[PDB]
Parts: C-alpha cells; sequence; structure tokens
C-alpha cells in the first residue's frame, strides 16, 4: 500500500544495490529533488515515474485555482484586477495582465494614500496557494517593518490577474517611489506554494526596463521562509530610498 | 521582390518583408500574441510561396529592425564575409533551402556559404521547412567546440549537470552533482541557476562545483548562470572561473531589458581568458528562446522565429562554446503546446546549426501549458538524431526552483545508448576510469551516486 | 489483487481489471467515446498505480473477452508457453516493465520471457511506459523474418512501396513503383491497396508488379491487399504469390466483421507453402491499428491499446514476415491529434515486439483530424530510432486512393542518412548493382524513376 | 635566484637573467656576432644550468625587452592566462621541460599549461633540450587549423607551393603552380614572394593562382606574399582574398624595420573576415626566422632563440593559419653551417608548437652559407617527425629570384611516402580525383604536369 503523495513514498531510495546505502539515504535528505531512485537500464522506475506522474496530476490543478473575493475580504483588502477577465485568458495574453482595466485606474487614486514611500502590492500571479500559504507570515510582519520607522507605508491592495509589469503602472498612479509586489510564480511539479517579490524604485511605464527590478524568489517553506523574507525586503526597501535607484543600478 | 502571390486564383499581398517572414511561421500562439500571423492556412502557404521566391539580397536587405537603430542588427551585418554574399546573393530562399538540404553540399561548402548569411535569412529557409528538414539539415551541419570537453562531434552527444536549489543550498546543489555524474550527465557544463544575484553566494556554488571537479579530476567545466556581471565580479575576486554565461535576446531594446551591454560581452572574454579555467579556445555560453524579444516589448512586429534567429547571428560573434534555446521555458502565451514546441525545438536548433554556433537545446516545458513529459522524450530524440549537440539534466526533469520540468539524466544516457552515440571524449574517458561507463553505455554500479564515496 | 489506491488522501476503487487497463491509458479520443477513459489525470495515474501493482496471472487469469466466448482468446491463451508464464506469473507488472527495460535482460532472455504472457499482459506493460520507455524498451527487441529480403536486422531500416491508383490503373501503378525504387523503397513490399475486389484485378495488380521484379531481377515479393479468400483463389488461380495479406481485429467478432475466420488464415498459410514465390519461411502480412473493434462494435468495454494487443497475440500465431499498425488511418473519433498519434504509435510498435512479430507501422494521418505532415516526419524518425521495422512509402506520401498522408519515399531514405541505416542487405545489394544507392546513400542519379528506362 | 653555479670547482656567475638566457644557447655565430655568446662549453652547460635552476616566475618577470617599452612584450604579457600561470610559477624550468616531455602529460594538459607562460619562458626550455627532446617534444604538441584544408592532424604533411618568378611573369608563375601540383604540394597555400611591391602586380598574381584553383576546384588557398598593407589594399580593391601574409620581427622597433605596426594586423584579421574566400576560421600567415632582430638592431642584448620565441608569443594572438620558420634564409653570419640550421630548425618548431601556433618550416640555406641540398633533406625529414605542420616546395627547391635554396615537391612526396603521411584530407581527396595520388602515394602519372593540359 502505496499513496504516491506521502513522505514515504517521497522518501524513496530505488538504488538497487548501492556502494553505499547510507550515503544515499544522507543524499536523499540534503535535497528536495528526486534523486536516488534508481534506474531500469536507462531509464527510470516505475514508482518514480508514478510520483512524477502523480505530482503533475496535482500541479495542473493549482494552475487555474483563484483565490476567492472572500478570502482578500477576509483579510480587509481592496480588490482591483487587470483587464483579464478570468483565468484562461490570462494565460494566453500577457500584455492585459500588465494593465489595469478602467475602473481599476480610478479605484487606485480614489481609495489610497497619494504620493507613498513604498507601495505594497499583491497579485495571485501564476499561483493562488503562493498567496494564501505565505500570507498571514509574510505581509503582516513586513507591514510593521516598513513603518518602523521610514516611510508613508501605501494602503495595500490585491490584484487579480496581475503581471509583474503592471507595477509600472501602480508606481505612477500613485506616485510611490518605491513599489513591492508579492507575486506567484508559475507551480512547480512538487509545489506550487513559491512566492516571489519584484520591487523597482519609482518605476515608469515609458522608461522602466526588466532589469530595474530587484528580485526575491522562492519565498516558501522549502525555500526563503515568509518571515525572514519580510524582514529582507523591508531592509531592501529601505536601500533603494538611500541610494535612489533599484535593481540592477544598486550598489 | 514581390509581395504577392495568386493560391487558387486568390490574390495574397503582404506589406512588407517583416510581414511575409511572420506569416510564413507554422502556427504558434506567440505571433498570434504578437499579431503577426496569417488568418488563413492559405494566407499561411501564400507567405511560404512569396518567402521562397525571395533572394539573399531581399532578406540581408531588410531586417526587421534598421541597421541605424539596432547594435545587433550592426553586429549580424558587420560580420557578414561579402564576397561570400555576393554569390548567393540573388539566389532564391527556395535555392537556399535546396542547398543546404543538398547531399552533394558538404560541410566545408557550408562552412563558407554560411558567412554569407544574415539572421533574417537564417529563418527564411527555416520556415519552408518542414520537421524533417530541420532535422536533416541540421544534422548535416555539426558545429564542433572545445573547453576541457569538446562538443559537438558527429556521433557524441553531451549534457548539461543542471543542480538548482531553492535556496541555493550547496549539500543540496552537490547532492544532484553526484546524481549527474552517476549517468554520465555533465560534459557539456555543470551550470547553477541561481536563485539569488550576489557574489558572495555565487563564489560559494562555484567552490562546491569546482570542489567537486579537483577531487576526482573531472574534464568539464563550473557556471554560475547569473548576470554575467556578477559572474565576471566572482571571477575577479578569485572564483573559478569555467563558462560565463549570460541570456540574450536579438535586438538592443531585447539586450536592455536583460541589462546587458554588448561591452559586457567583450570584457567577459576577456576575463575569461585572463581568468579561467579552460584547455580549449570556447569560454562563453548563451541561452535562447523564442518569445523572448516579444515579452519585452522589444521584437517590433516581427514574429518570434526571426527574433529568435538573431540571438544566434549576435552570439556566433563572441563565438561560444555552447548554445541552447530553453525551447518551452517560458509559457503557453509563446509556445502553446506538444506541436508547438516540437516546431520550435527543431527551428531553434536548425537556425543555430546554420549560424555556425554549438547549437544545444533545453527540451522543456511549463506546467500551465498543454504538455506533459512525453512531450520532451519526443523532442530529446527528434534533437539526437538532428545532431543536437546537448540537452539539459536533472533528477527525472524535475526543477524545484526554476519550476519547470527539463530532461532527466536517465533521458541522456537512453539517446546515447538507443542511438549509439558516446559522451565527449575526455569526459567518456573519465566515466570509464571512474567505472560509469564501457562501450557507450552505463555499468551496472553507474546510476548510484555513493559512487563517490 | 488491489483493485484499488490511496492517491492524495482520496482513495480510488475500481470495479475490474478490464477498467484498470483502460482508466491508465493516455488520454485519447478513442477510450472518451469508449466511456473506458479515466475521469482526468489523478484517476488516470491511479489506475496505473493499482496495474503496475497487479500480477502477471491477475491480468493473464482476467482476458478482456472470457475463453470459452472469445476465439480470439483461445487462441492467445492456448499459445502460452506454461513454463515459461509459470516462471514469472507472480511478478507485477511494475516489475515486468523492469525486467523488460533492464540493460541486464538480454534479446534471448526476453525470448522465453515473452512466450509466458498474454496479449493483455503486454498491453499492461505498455500502459505504464513513458514514451521514452516505448521506444528504448522496443529497441533492444528486435524482431527478424526473412522472405525474398530479411527484415528487422539492427541498422537497418526497410519499407513498402505503396502504389495505389483509384481505378488500379496498372501505368499508375507501375509509374509509383518505379519513383519508389528510385529511393530505395520496396525491400519490405510492394503492397497494393486495391480499389476493387475481383479476381481477374488483382492478377492484373500482380503480374503488372512483377513484370517489374522479375526483369530487373529484384530482391523483393509482390502484395494487392485485398480480402484474404480473393488473394487466395487468384494465386490458387495462377497469379505470382508473394506476400498474403489480410486485415485483422482483436476479436471474434472483430473478424467476423471483416469477413475473417481463422481457418481463412491457416488456408494463406498453406496457400503460401505451395504456391508463393518466397525464398524465406515468413510470408504472411497482417495490418492493425487502434480502434477496429470500437468500430465493429467489437471491444466489449475494453480499451483501443489492449484490444490493439490482442491483435498481435493473434498475429504471432502465423508468424508472419510483417506486421504494421496503420496508426492514424481511420480518423479523430479514435486518435484526435499529433500527441495521440505519436503516443499510440510508440504504443502499438512497442507492443507488437514484446510479442514477438515483425512490426512495422504506417506513421500516417487523415485530413478530418488534426495533424499534419509534420506528424509523419515526427513520428518515422522516433519510430526508426525504436528500430520499427519498415514504414509506407508513397509521392510525398499522397495516398491519391485512400485519401490520407502517409509517409513518402524520401522520408525512408531520409531516416536511413540520418541514422546510418540500411535496407535489407538483398534489396540494398540489387539498389547498388542498379546505381540507386552507395553507402547507404543515394547516389546522384537516385530519386529518378527514369532510370530504369 | 641565483644567477651564479659551481661547475667543477670554478664558480660560474651571470649578470641577468637575458645573460643567462644567451649562453645557454647551443653555439650559433649569430650569438657570436652578437656578443651574447658563451665563452666556452663549460660556461655554455653553465648558464643552462643556472637557466635550468630558474622558475618560470624568474623568467616571466624578467622579459628582455620591458613591457613600458616594448608592444610585444605589452601583447605576450598582456595574452597570458593568470590562472594557468600561476599554477606553475614556481617550477623551474627543468621541471616544464619534463612535464612538457612526459609521456604522462597529454595535449589537453598542455594546452592549459601553454597559456601561463611567456615567449621568453617558451625560448628557457627550448635551451636546455638535447635535439631529440626537441623533436619528440613537438610531436606531442599538435596544432590544429584550418582554411580551406585542414592542417596539423597528427599523420598528415603538408606543403606550399612557391612559385617565384624573376620578373612575377604570369607564365613562368604558373608552370612551378602546375609542376608542384603534380606532386601533390599546395595544401599549405599556394604562396608568391613578389619581386615588386606594387597592387597591380599581386592582383595580376592573384587572378594568376585562383584561375587554376577556380578551374580545378582546388582546395586550397592563394596568397602573394608582400607588405601587409599592399595585401590588404589589393584585397580591398576587388583580387581575390585567400591567405594575408605579414613578416614580423620579436620587437617593437623590428616591427618598425618591416614597417608593421599591429593595427595593420588587426586590420588584415578584419579584412579577411569580409573578403577573403576561406572556409575555417584560420587566415593570416606569418614568417618569421633567426636574426631578424639582430639584423634590425632590434634585439637589445637578447639572444636570436629568446627573441624568435617572441615572435611565436606574437603570432598566437591572431591565431593565425600557418607559421613558419625560414631557418637558413638570410646567412651565415646568424647560422653558419648545418650544425647551427638543423639545431635551430629544431629549436624555432618546438618553440612554435609550444606556443600553439601552426609551426611549419622552410627547411633552406643560403650559397654564401656553409651548406648544401643535404641539409635540407636531413632537416625535413627531422621535422617530418616532430610533426612540423608544412615545409616548402620549388622545382628542386630551386628559387630564381630569391637565391636560396629551399626544399622540392619531389622532398614533400619522399617524405610522406617515407613516413606514411598524407596531405590535408580535402588536399587528399582532390588530388585522389585528378588521379594523382592513391593511397598516399604518386601514381605512375604523376609528377607531370602536362596532366592539367
Ligand atoms: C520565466 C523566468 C524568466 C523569463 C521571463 C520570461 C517570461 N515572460 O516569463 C526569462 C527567460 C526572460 C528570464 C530571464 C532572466 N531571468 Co529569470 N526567471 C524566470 C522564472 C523561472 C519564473 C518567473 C515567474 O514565474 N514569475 C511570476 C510571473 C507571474 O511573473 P511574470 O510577470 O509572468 O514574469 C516576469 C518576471 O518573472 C520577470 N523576470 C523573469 N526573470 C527575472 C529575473 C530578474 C533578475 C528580474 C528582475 C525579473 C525577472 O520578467 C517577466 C516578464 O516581465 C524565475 C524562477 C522563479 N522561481 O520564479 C526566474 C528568475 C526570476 N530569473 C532569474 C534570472 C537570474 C534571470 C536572468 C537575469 C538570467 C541572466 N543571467 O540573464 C534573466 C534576465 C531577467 C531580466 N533582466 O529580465 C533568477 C532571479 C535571481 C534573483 N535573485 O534575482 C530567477 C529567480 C531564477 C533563475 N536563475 O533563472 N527569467
Ligand atoms: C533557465 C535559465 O535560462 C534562461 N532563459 C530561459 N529562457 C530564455 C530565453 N527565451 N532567452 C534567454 N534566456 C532564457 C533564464 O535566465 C533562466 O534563468
Ligand atoms: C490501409 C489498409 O490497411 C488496413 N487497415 C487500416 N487500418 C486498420 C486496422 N485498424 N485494423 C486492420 N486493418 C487496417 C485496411 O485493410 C486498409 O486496406
Ligand atoms: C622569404 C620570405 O620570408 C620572409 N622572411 C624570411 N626570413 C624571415 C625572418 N627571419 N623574419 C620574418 N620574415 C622572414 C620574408 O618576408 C621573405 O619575403
Amino acid at each position: 500500500a502505496l499513496d504516491l503523495g506521502s513522505a514515504e513514498a517521497k522518501a524513496w531510495i530505488g538504488v538497487e544495490n548501492p556502494h553505499r546505502a547510507d550515503v544515499l539515504t544522507e543524499l536523499r535528505r540534503s535535497t528536495v529533488a528526486r534523486v536516488c531512485t534508481g534506474r531500469a537500464g536507462p531509464r527510470p522506475r516505475t514508482q518514480a515515474l508514478l510520483r512524477f506522474l502523480a505530482d503533475h496530476s496535482r500541479s495542473k490543478d493549482t494552475v487555474l485555482k483563484e483565490v476567492p473575493e472572500e478570502w482578500v475580504k477576509a483579510q480587509g483588502l481592496l480588490e482591483v484586477r487587470s483587464e483579464i477577465s478570468d483565468k484562461n485568458l490570462y494565460l494566453t495574453r500577457p500584455d492585459m495582465g500588465r494593465r489595469l482595466c478602467a475602473e481599476a485606474v480610478e479605484a487606485l487614486k480614489a481609495q489610497c494614500v497619494a504620493n507613498p514611500d513604498v507601495q505594497v502590492v499583491i497579485s495571485d500571479g501564476l499561483s493562488t496557494d503562493a498567496i494564501t500559504v505565505n500570507y498571514e507570515e509574510i505581509l503582516p510582519p513586513l507591514m510593521a517593518g516598513l513603518k518602523q520607522a521610514g516611510l508613508k507605508v501605501g494602503t495595500p491592495f490585491f490584484v487579480r490577474y496581475g503581471r509583474v509589469k503592471i507595477e509600472d503602472q501602480i508606481g505612477e498612479i500613485l506616485g510611490a517611489k518605491v513599489v513591492i509586489l508579492l507575486v506567484g510564480e508559475r507551480p512547480g511539479l512538487g509545489q506550487s506554494e513559491s512566492l516571489s517579490c519584484y520591487a523597482v524604485y519609482s518605476p515608469r511605464m515609458a522608461t522602466t526596463v526588466e532589469a530595474d527590478r530587484t528580485c526575491i524568489s522562492n519565498i516558501h517553506q522549502g525555500g526563503t521562509p515568509p518571515v525572514e523574507a519580510a524582514a529582507v525586503i523591508v531592509d531592501l526597501a529601505k536601500r533603494m530610498l538611500e541610494q535612489k535607484a533599484s535593481g540592477i543600478n544598486m550598489t | 521582390m514581390k509581395l504577392k502571390t495568386t493560391l487558387f486564383g486568390n490574390v495574397y499581398q503582404f506589406k512588407d518583408v517583416k510581414e511575409v517572414l511572420a506569416k510564413a511561421n507554422e502556427l504558434r500562439s506567440g505571433d498570434v500574441l504578437a499579431g503577426v500571423a496569417a488568418a488563413s492556412s492559405q494566407e499561411r502557404v501564400a507567405a511560404k510561396q512569396v518567402l521562397s521566391e525571395m533572394t539573399v539580397a531581399d532578406i540581408r536587405n531588410n531586417p526587421v529592425i534598421a541597421y541605424e537603430d539596432d547594435c545587433v542588427t550592426r553586429l549580424i551585418q558587420d560580420d557578414v564575409n561579402e564576397t561570400a554574399y555576393n554569390q548567393i546573393k540573388n539566389w532564391s530562399i527556395s535555392e537556399l533551402r535546396e542547398y543546404v538540404l543538398s547531399d552533394e553540399t558538404s560541410v566545408d561548402d557550408i562552412a563558407f556559404t554560411r558567412k554569407g548569411l544574415t539572421s533574417e535569412v537564417v529563418a527564411a529557409v527555416a520556415k519552408i521547412c518542414s520537421n524533417a528538414d530541420l532535422i536533416y539539415g541540421a544534422k548535416k551541419m555539426p558545429v564542433i567546440k572545445k573547453a576541457n570537453t569538446t562538443i559537438g562531434i558527429p556521433g557524441t552527444f553531451s549534457a548539461r549537470l543542471q543542480p538548482n536549489d531553492t535556496r541555493d543550498d550547496v549539500q543540496s546543489i552537490a547532492a544532484q552533482i553526484y546524481e549527474g555524474l552517476s549517468f554520465g550527465v555533465g560534459d557539456a557544463v555543470i551550470g547553477v541557476n541561481p536563485v539569488t544575484d550576489d557574489v558572495e553566494n555565487l563564489s560559494r556554488v562555484l567552490d562546491t562545483i569546482y570542489g567537486v571537479i579537483d577531487k576526482f579530476n573531472i574534464p568539464t567545466q563550473g557556471c554560475v548562470l547569473a548576470h554575467v556581471t556578477t559572474q565576471i565580479e566572482a571571477i575577479r575576486r578569485g572564483a573559478p572561473g569555467g563558462l560565463i554565461f549570460q541570456s540574450i535576446c536579438g535586438s538592443e531594446k531585447g539586450l536592455k531589458e536583460f541589462g546587458v551591454e554588448l561591452a559586457m560581452l567583450d570584457e567577459a572574454r576577456a576575463v575569461g581568458a585572463e581568468f579561467n579555467r579552460i584547455a580549449g579556445e570556447n569560454c562563453l555560453y548563451f541561452e535562447t528562446g523564442q518569445g523572448s524579444a516579444l515579452s519585452a516589448g522589444a521584437n517590433f512586429g516581427a514574429d518570434q522565429v526571426t527574433m529568435e534567429a538573431r540571438n544566434y547571428g549576435l552570439a556566433r560573434h563572441y563565438d561560444p562554446f555552447i548554445v541552447n534555446t530553453v525551447v518551452g521555458f517560458i509559457g503557453p502565451e509563446y509556445l502553446y503546446n506538444d506541436r508547438q514546441i516540437i516546431r520550435a525545438g527543431l527551428e531553434d536548433h536548425f537556425m543555430g546549426k546554420l549560424s555556425g554556433i554549438s547549437m544545444g537545446c533545453d527540451c522543456c516545458y511549463t506546467n500551465h501549458a498543454d504538455a506533459d513529459q512525453n512531450l520532451n522524450e519526443n523532442l530529446m530524440i527528434l534533437l539526437a538524431t538532428a545532431g543536437c549537440n546537448y540537452i539539459m539534466g536533472m533528477p527525472l526533469g524535475d526543477d524545484i526552483m526554476l519550476n519547470y520540468q527539463t530532461t532527466a539524466f536517465h533521458d541522456t544516457a537512453t539517446v546515447r545508448q538507443l542511438l549509439n552515440l558516446r559522451p565527449s571524449p575526455e569526459f567518456e574517458r573519465w566515466l570509464e576510469s571512474m567505472g560509469i561507463m564501457a562501450n557507450g553505455r552505463l555499468t551496472k554500479r553507474a546510476g548510484d551516486p555513493s559512487l563517490f564515496f
């Protein structure tokens, strides 16, 4: 009896007649990669191919699942969306995911701080569960850190169907000197929790290049933990305000 | 040149050379997203036919971006051998196709012909090419380079050991390296995609790779695929240099998006020459992929095939050890399903081989795309027949950090044992002396990373 | 034996083996139209795991069609070597897959092991195989037969000349035979799908084929793929006998759909032994393909993978010279697109080789299916690397008669020179004397049928 | 670092490294005329021992001409791989000699090690080598380059066709080209030392050379060895470009003597990339020879061995297709007799291969030196066994123009058949189709230039 989603299934050593089977167990726990599963001639073994395909069955599901509108408000958040209406057209038209709708661009200025000095933005990007699993752990303690001492903290807000370049708009609409974006990366095979931050100083839609951002990736319980991530982001925010530059052009 | 053709008595008019190349492409979701695609399968064949009767000059004189405005267009055009150009300037794109495909065309015939070409001309040939034309034609155009392994020798097949990690943890990275070596993977490069971008993390990963390299005296080379500036400063500060990588794009606005100047590519050559532990003469490593110039708004109405071919005319200027496309690295907006991704694999490799660069391919797909692991095995084997110089390698193909799936370590062993191909001869000698390989085949004890202990 | 498993905390239960055999399949439109397909990826995976954990005996003692009711079940179960079966009866399908794939398993080890399987067991293994598993697994299972040429030796690649005319006009048929011979096609067979079914027509077609054969002393054999009872009669009557063809289905009711009793096949074997102009011992030719039992309403809730496997276990009894699936011959209701025509052409070939038959494949598609000719070029190459014994050939693969696209005469020549493979040694010897082929490559004067004039 | 040693109880002291580099030399009339030669055998030996005991760093940090003063010192010191240098910097010349000679050193080991040397270090090793040391040491250091032919592969032997006329009459030049081709000469290059220096003359000479090349589709390349600035101009102007030649000296003042700046060489590289009819990547051709800096008064107290080494370290920067010393070209004031022309032709070749350049040798002598043609036949064979990449050819080696004797067209044919060596594979393929060569030997109809008529 085997559950391919089980820890014991993921802790499975397929190597037959190993040189050092203890060494195998130390390499299997030293990583989350599917090491040490052995071979059948030049091919994978059956169970490892089974746990691969099962893990792929799960990962495909996470792609199109959305975060509730009820979850966003139970977090007390302004929810706005891009020009994309649903999850399908989002996956195929990056140009509308980088742009806010019309009722978007007015709820921004009506409901949020004018010319903040940090604007924190949260979007689902390419994975909902990157947002739900790590929120309560990253967003609260983040928000405290910028308030001490800083810093005209912009009120946070969620962008549905959001892409990384849409923060160039937000940085202008709001006039924020610095923009932070917690966004879902594309789903991995073994997990979809991975979160990233894209942070840019005084963004421009006309002028800002992709190089001008600072990126922190693999914020999750297997990568950078969200508590420590939050402490690293505000410090990053503290430095872009000192240097008045972001990403590539920082020291 | 005509921009006009009659097909079933129907007139099809095209505005410029840029439109013809775009619409001559087989259907892919990126061109659709770029608004350059043909609207009918009848319009698409019309673009093929008018393209087929255009000459070399027509396309050499009509880059999708103008000379004055683009330093990549300048590099491509400035590097043309003009004697080799004048010989073929009046050939149709139909005749260049037939010339490439001919078995009366030797590799030394192509060696000179290809210097008269530009990347737009390279892409032109590719669009009037079936999947089999792309495989056979790329096969008779080997490109052989050497670092401390030789790559591209017909009858060989290399593999990059790609050990990535969510925290750049070096005990995790090292675990995947013993895994890779155990399957004969690594003769291309032991390259790590970093999750950070600071020198100190970069140099710590390099120490881990080269510590493994030094301990067993492996003939190969390490790389950390950070930005090229961070690799240069890490090597200047004393970390072991192997290959020097930079992701590239086929236009100046495409490069800017990345933060790259050509002078950094000129500097990476000089830094490698002064610092890098490379016995041979090729040290640089570039990666490409369709849809990167449109992702930056930096394609200027051109299609993603023409723009990917310019990636190659650029990289040929710096004569790198290895280039490869990450064929479905990005997502379904640019390449949708199996069909399109296989097709892109065959195009990118063929154009790279027609460009005189050491063309490999990351046979990959993302989880939000209409594909699975059987797609990778389809195209991995199609490219091995075409003499693809190298593929990637990860345990079962699962990148725990890049959150895509590439080829397994098992797949390089399968290809080699299936097609009777060897690794790099320098590297193959090492696996023999390590008991990993005998007569191109994995030994019974192979596939066990606990073997190095 | 379990029919259930837990995947991600949810219990997945199945009713019988027939269902576990069905839902484990990769997704095709055929198992959807048959109601046997899985509901999702997860239950597909769940079906593979329960299937991987069932033993040989589990699947051998559970034929999709009962013994007492189906004379193909009878034939398969009756031809089992019970000594080979009892050695393996308690292996799970997951160990049989790893045994077939092991580089420690020899061709001679498989030669005895396959004697203890039943067709349903062959299908089971195929179900839990990746596409590389299917290619590499089949490559290490060569099946060699002999007629007037030798087919199936590793390092060779055969092709059948398919000269089909809309009127069986013997000038149209002659013309394409001269075209194909000029590319090196015809070592598998020169085989004609007739537009009629009358004896005086076949004799006409056979006397045309064999006039060319006799004139250029071609080492090969002819065929007109009418019903077997007409073939038998035309040869008993004085037409030249080469191979004797018949299409087959994997159930008694499927054979009745075609007009076929197993006594007709015994008769073909006996007509061949008294009449046919065959030097070797193998003279029969069957064709198969996923979706024929479902069309005939003769599948009985079993999926088209398992039913196709019963085809090979039936064919293996008559030791034919050649068998080939017609992978995309019927249309999209059974296999919709590129993904499914490839995956099935890999499943089929792998299954045929495990059953021990000289398994080729008609790599093809129809115009109402989601496919094009780049699909034929992808599949022929992948199946070539799997050691597929032969593919078809037509001018550009355009069947002017059966209204589908197969592979060109160019395409066999391409595979042979891409993969450095040769024809049947006898056919190769003849092409070399005719100046068409030197060193496995086409001469300059090759591909020109007016060479025979 | 010691500059002194005790030999037979007598102390031998030296002033600097430049002197120890000088007196260690084998006796030649050139170091006598330069005042740098040892007083006797004992101090010669004493110089070798102190030299053998100095480290790489000792000699690398002591260039005969200072960095700030000489742009060839600059070029040599600047192209050092400091990573390869720091591995070896503390090896004594006596361990570098034993490393180069060791059968445990591979071609790939040397490929990295030579990156950390400077030309003076190359000379040091050459100084403490026997003549067998020089031959066997160079043999295990092949240098392979490609143009329109491949030169330098072990088991091959190239030769340059030298058709020099006292008026650059194009019938005299044509006639000897037909003579040489008939012996298998010309795979290195068909190269002309012009009696003039005007553009309209070279074009005439080049259009004559290339008329034969184009008529018989000869795989090779042409050259007229005028000054590089005239060559550049004649090709920018429409004459066919093959190789671009320039003589070179091992000091800035030596290059000025010739009229050469390093910018002219960069320009030749760039003219070749836009104009020349070369399939490969190597198109430059330099010539060297002991005694050119001393003639130019541009040696600065350094001996002709060390200064000649700076030639190769300069050439290595431009990666030329071929380099050859002209060993006995000037006269007896630098090398007097047979003993010295051999020893220097062995030193030169060895030094060129250690520096990594495609090192040939014009085995030759002058009529006012103490030598005859048996000296050319001794040296060509010894240098052949050392794997010398090419020698010259003239009818009986009689230069009707430059008034020295080189090697005959017979002599390349002799070496190839004595040592069972072949031409460049491409040139060999052409000679075989012309019936001039079968199995590396001349046919019966070979050696007869009227064969081309
Ligand atoms: C896909 C991807 C890319 C794609 C982006 C194409 C696309 N439109 O999807 C391509 C191939 C162009 C790419 C390029 C590079 N990437 Co990248 N990339 C990723 C990846 C795998 C996924 C990103 C994602 O899913 N984002 C979420 C979605 C919803 O956002 P999106 O708006 O759809 O995507 C945008 C951003 O992802 C951004 N982007 C992508 N990569 C990078 C890297 C940096 C430094 C920045 C600022 C932005 C950026 O560009 C996209 C379009 O605007 C991540 C790995 C990961 N775990 O996330 C790395 C990653 C972010 N990339 C990284 C690197 C190093 C690079 C390069 C600098 C490599 C190089 N040596 O040149 C380049 C240049 C980036 C640039 N200057 O724009 C590192 C970042 C390390 C760090 N601490 O900053 C990561 C973490 C992993 C890696 N090693 O590749 N990348
Ligand atoms: C896997 C690594 O390869 C690089 N990479 C992936 N796709 C492309 C592309 N289309 N162009 C350039 N670089 C790319 C990214 O930088 C990533 O980090
Ligand atoms: C093209 C020829 O091949 C045979 N053929 C095609 N598809 C199948 C199948 N699934 N089963 C059996 N025979 C088939 C038919 O007999 C036809 O005449
Ligand atoms: C015979 C041809 O070779 C060249 N040549 C001959 N000897 C030398 C030397 N020591 N250095 C450089 N070039 C030389 C001259 O350029 C001449 O033209």
